């Protein structure tokens, strides 16, 4: 079976650049059957260059495709605001064909630091008996983030879940929220809940915190 | 052009079997091969075989070899995707492709790659029951820098499956909007957060409402949030 291996994993650019993504095979791919496409969030893929170097017509001129035996590249000769996408390498020079792990685009853009909120849980879903406290990080830049729940200053793991959008079309930032989910009792077990927010565009750890019931 | 047109959304229990369905409308369909391709939430690109309809030939990838069965219809132009033996983890948006030509009909020159591709299916493997979510409302702190900004929103919890979409005062507000992925919790259900910031001047006057849509279970939910009286 051909591995396929794109690199990097993520790309950080500013528009008008020049992209250059890299797709190494583990294996000499045949008659050079190298494909690459590009996704965006809640559509298909879409192709973008056939055998290494084609390209289909309605494609812009500015994806180029380069390379062969093991080694392939695309090229944005210039990045256009549409492009911050995903892209993938594809082979079909055998008769199991297999995708690259893929690469996302990013705009890179200045860093900006996360808005931290603190949300307490409502008293209709305490009525049901489960209590979520959610933490909203708003609009920053980059996208890696780190959110740590304290709880009576005690730190918690393995009772959360995040999840970040995509990248913002305007200000090309980032938003994660991260739930911490408890049993009404555990939730009435205790007094201070808090949610410590870690990031690049921080000095220091930015801590949003309530008491249960005030 | 060449289209193609799948099948709706499915919902099935573990150990069961799914038929995913491409009509292909437009170009010639017996000469050109017809493959499936699926992607996991948050993931890649999966091969998982293709078929060339009039050579009645199809290949699998070794992952799925068994499982799997792939068929090509040529007096309906339609090809199908069985998957048999479902686990949770095949729950994923299956999308069928087809490559691309140089011409029309028989004597079109095959360019090998996937240049057209369907809407895609998502299909969803789980014990869980279809259920319409409950909508809490995450009200605005309190404490909220007078003069500035104040963030708010709603909590769309346990659902079952995907997708929900989520609204702010019909449409009206859009900007400073952000409706998150939704995570599959444990228990089995969905839940996501829909937050939006807004000036915190507006917070005692104007009335901010989430309209939380769930078609799997015909559910439409609008929730108002607004300052807890503390
Ligand atoms: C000179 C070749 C043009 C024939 C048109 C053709 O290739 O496609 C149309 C039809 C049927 O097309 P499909 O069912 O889509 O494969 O094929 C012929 O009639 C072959 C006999």
């Amino acid at each position: 079976e051909i591995v396929l291996t794109q690199s990097p994993g993520t790309q950080s650019l500013s528009p008008g650049e020049r992209a250059t993504l890299s797709c190494r095979a583990s294996q000499s791919v045949g008659n050079n059957k190298l494909a690459w496409y590009q996704q965006r969030p809640g559509q298909a893929p879409r192709l973008l260059i056939y055998g290494a170097s084609s390209r289909p017509s309605g494609v812009a001129d500015r994806f180029s495709g380069s390379g062969s035996g093991t080694d392939f590249t695309l090229t944005i000769s210039r990045l256009e605001p549409e492009d911050f996408a995903v892209y993938y390498c594809q082979q079909y020079g055998q008769s199991l064909s297999t995708f690259g792990q893929g690469t996302k685009v990013e705009v890179k853009r200045t860093v900006a630091a996360p808005s931290v909120f603190i949300f307490p849980p409502s008293d209709e879903q305490l009525k049901s008996g489960t209590a979520s406290v959610v933490c909203l990080l708003n609009n920053f830049y980059p996208r890696e983030a780190k959110v740590q729940w304290k709880v009576d200053n005690a730190l918690q793991s393995g009772n959360s879940q995040e999840s970040v959008t995509e990248q913002d079309s305007k200000d090309s930032t980032y938003s994660l929220s991260s739930t911490l989910t408890l049993s009404k009792a555990d939730y009435e077990k205790h007094k201070v809940y808090a949610c410590e927010v870690t990031h690049q565009g921080l000095s220091s750890p930015v801590t949003k915190s309530f008491n249960r019931g005030e | 052009q060449v289209q193609l047109v799948q099948s709706g959304a499915e919902v099935k229990r573990p150990g069961s079997s799914v038929t995913v369905s491409c009509k292909a409308s437009g170009g010639s369909f017996s000469t050109y091969a017809l493959s499936w391709v699926r992607q996991a939430p948050g993931r890649g690109l999966e091969w998982m075989g293709g078929v060339i309809p009039l050579l009645t030939i199809t290949n699998y990838a070794p992952r799925f070899q068994g499982r799997i069965t792939i068929t090509a219809d040529r007096s309906t132009s339609t090809a199908y995707l069985e998957l048999n033996s479902l686990r949770p983890e095949d729950t994923a948006v299956y999308y069928c492709a087809r490559e691309g030509t140089t011409g029309w009909g028989w004597l079109g020159k095959p360019i090998g790659a996937f240049a057209h591709w369907g809407q895609g299916t998502l299909v969803t493997v789980s014990s869980a029951s279809t259920k319409g979510p409950s909508v809490f409302p995450l009200a605005p702190s309190s404490k909220s820098t007078s003069g500035g900004t104040a963030a708010l929103g709603c909590l769309v919890k346990d659902y079952f499956p995907e997708p929900v979409t989520v609204s702010w005062n019909s449409g009206a507000l859009t900007s400073g909007v952000h409706t998150f992925p939704a995570v599959l919790q444990s228990s089995g259900l969905y839940s996501l957060s829909s937050v939006v910031t807004v000036p915190s001047s507006s917070l005692g006057t104007q009335t901010y409402i989430c309209n939380v849509n769930h078609k799997p279970s015909n559910t439409k939910v609008d929730k108002k949030v607004e300052p807890k009286s503390c």
